């Protein structure tokens, strides 16, 4: 059978697993013969009955779609004569590592210029149509050169630009639960950009914090920590809320006060970061910030500049004795 | 045979299925009751044997 | 060549995987025709949009340009693009009703086999392995542009008559169907060549925009009067091969 337009993944040498997936999900690997490094993710089909996954056939097809400085870049899709590998352009660090790794260090003018590719990242796929819907430190790569690139598109979809019309049903389960906007976990079907935002301020609070700040154990739960820190969820800061079916029908405290930038004072400290944090920490999707205005904030252009990713690098050590060993005599 | 706004997302799109049944009938109108009617009746092209 | 990927000189339509086969030319040509009519017939049973049907049709045309109608029967492959199309095109279909469709299309007189069944679980297996092959053939180039899109956008530009707008359509849907025009070129010449005919049947001439452009240059720039009339010929020459053409 001819085959000229999927080579086989024997083109490629496994190196090694990229992470604790399953037996063989992620590998990474090298082109034998221009020894490009490469990350190669099997299509996974353990659930077999509506053939290749409607899943994998939309993150090919945004993948494909998407061509941006910020966003993984998919090379191509092998085979093995059965698995089909879709082909990556590899990124040596995922932010979800760096930032669990307390030993490395963020300038604040780093943490500048990592929102500030994450952002343009997503202005980029908003801008073609496409809600990213995983975000969360883990899918946010970052290569040894020091550029980001928002990764793992296996739960993306197109969305429509209307203002017009009718209204459109999106799957409501989705977003890891400690990244989940509110409108979500109230039920809502016609969702847009905004849930990503959110998920990037989520991310922005853990540049500083170094783990989730919303840790919810269930739906529930996870509506709970929201009210505790951005506050209760009312009609009063979110018009027509109130329409939600889920409304009602679920535990909400009603005496919450938002408290995002108290919490976060310890930790963050610079003012202008504060302010994006809580701008993208806003309840009501219409009012949360989007990725053009929050690219134009104060923080993105104000001293400290956005600097590269060199010193944050270099802190990234090869071993024990690296990290634990002073710097003298 | 009839025009969809293409402006539509994908999802959007009405589906093709034929407002009434497709008869049998060979009639000018008939042979253009739909891409069906009109490529088998009008055309005479056929899948079957 | 990655955009040129899926377009073929007159000389490699010719030098067909079918023809590798002993297929002949117009044999091919009808096996097509055949399978667009099968995707077409399951398609709105299973009332998938216009844009799926269209879709399946475009794969089944590039599908045949790398394999061989001998050794995959265009009646095989058919249901598994379509199955593919409605996914990709948003608006999937169980892989069981798609299984049912076809079987009604392919069998009208004998009865769906028992879904329990070896031999049903067998086809069940067989159309998700051709997918597979499907996908793999075509490198996994899912997007499609199709010429409809082009063509509203025009008929709504010179302001056509409702009828004028419709037979452009229904030509486009032709095109798909009867011709490998989607092989040869892009969508918006396509396009055109759909307008161009049906502003012939309706002998009707698109005024040339003040002191410049003609009307299909508003949809691409590469096209000629001369490549109109010529395609416009040669899809005349084709409806007049077809079948039936020779209350
Ligand atoms: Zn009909
Ligand atoms: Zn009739």
């Amino acid at each position: 059978v001819e085959c000229p337009f999927c080579d086989e993944v024997s083109k490629y040498e496994k190196l090694a697993k990229i992470g604790q997936g399953t037996f063989g999900e992620v590998f990474k690997a090298r082109h034998r013969k221009t020894g490009q490094k490469v990350a190669l993710k099997k299509v996974l089909m353990e659930n077999e009955k509506e053939g290749f996954p409607i899943t994998a056939l939309r993150e090919i097809k945004i993948l494909q779609l998407l061509k941006h400085e910020n966003v993984v870049n998919l090379i191509e899709i092998c085979r093995t004569k059965g698995s089909i590998y879709l082909v990556f352009d590899f990124c040596e660090h995922d932010l979800a590592g760096l930032l669990s790794n307390v030993l490395v260090k963020f300038t604040l003018s780093e943490i500048k210029r990592v929102m500030q590719m994450l952002l343009n990242g997503l202005y980029y796929i908003h801008r073609n149509k496409i809600l990213h819907r995983d975000m969360k430190a883990a899918n946010v790569l970052i290569t040894r050169d020091g550029v980001l690139k928002l990764a793992d598109f296996g739960l993306a979809r197109a969305f429509s630009l209307a203002k017009n019309s009718q209204p459109n049903r999106y799957t409501n389960r989705v977003v890891t639960l400690w990244y989940r906007p509110p409108e979500l976990l109230l039920g809502e079907r016609d969702y847009g950009p905004p849930i990503d935002l959110w998920g990037a301020g989520c991310i922005m609070a853990e540049m500083w914090t170094r783990s989730p700040i919303m840790q919810g154990n269930t739906e529930q739960h996870q509506l709970a920590l929201i009210s505790q820190l951005c506050g209760s969820i009312t009609p009063e800061v979110w018009p027509n809320v109130d329409n939600y079916e889920l409304y009602e029908k679920l535990e909400l405290v009603k005496g919450q006060k938002r408290k995002v930038k108290d919490r976060l004072k310890a930790y963050v400290r610079d003012p202008y970061a504060l302010d994006l944090i809580d701008k993208l920490l806003v309840l009501d999707p219409a009012q949360r910030i989007d990725s053009d205005d929050a690219l134009n904030h104060d923080f993105f252009w104000s001293d400290p500049m956005p600097s590269d990713l060199k010193g944050m690098l270099s802190t990234h050590l090869t071993s024990m004795f690296e990290y634990l060993a002073p710097p003298r005599r | 045979m009839e025009p969809v706004d293409p402006r539509l997302e994908p999802w959007k799109h009405p589906g093709s299925q034929p407002k009434t049944a497709c008869t049998n009938c060979y009639c000018k109108k008939c042979c253009f009751h739909c891409q069906v009617c009109f490529i088998t009746k009008a055309l005479g092209i056929s899948y079957g044997r | 060549n990655n955009n040129k990927r899926w377009y073929f000189t007159r000389e490699q339509l010719e030098n067909s995987p079918s023809r590798r086969f002993g297929v002949d030319p117009d044999k091919e040509l009808s096996y097509r025709q055949q399978a667009a009519n099968l995707l077409q017939d399951m398609g709105q049973r299973l009332n998938v949009s216009q844009l799926t049907i269209n879709t399946a049709i475009v794969y089944m045309h590039r599908f045949y340009m790398i394999q061989s109608f001998t050794q995959f029967p265009g009646n095989s492959v058919a249901p598994a693009a379509l199955f593919l199309a409605a996914k990709v095109e948003e608006q999937p279909k169980k892989l069981e009703h798609v299984i049912k469709v076809a079987h009604t299309c392919l069998h009208p007189q004998e009865s769906l086999p028992d879904t329990r069944s070896e031999a049903y679980l067998q086809q069940v297996q067989d159309l998700v392995i051709l997918e597979s092959i499907i996908l793999q053939t075509l490198g996994f180039e899912l997007t499609i542009d199709h010429p409809h899109t082009h063509v509203v956008k025009c008929t709504q530009l010179v302001r056509a008559s409702k009828d004028l707008a419709q037979t452009s359509y229904f030509m486009a849907t032709n095109s798909l169907h009867l011709t490998t025009f989607s092989l040869q070129y892009t969508p918006p010449v396509v396009a055109c060549v759909c307008i161009h005919l049906a502003c012939k049947w309706s002998n009707w001439e698109i005024p040339v925009s003040t002191d410049g452009k003609h009307w299909w240059e508003y949809v691409d720039a590469t096209v000629t009067l001369e490549l109109l009339d010529e395609l416009t010929h040669e899809f005349l020459q084709i409806l007049e091969k077809t079948p039936n053409r020779l209350c």
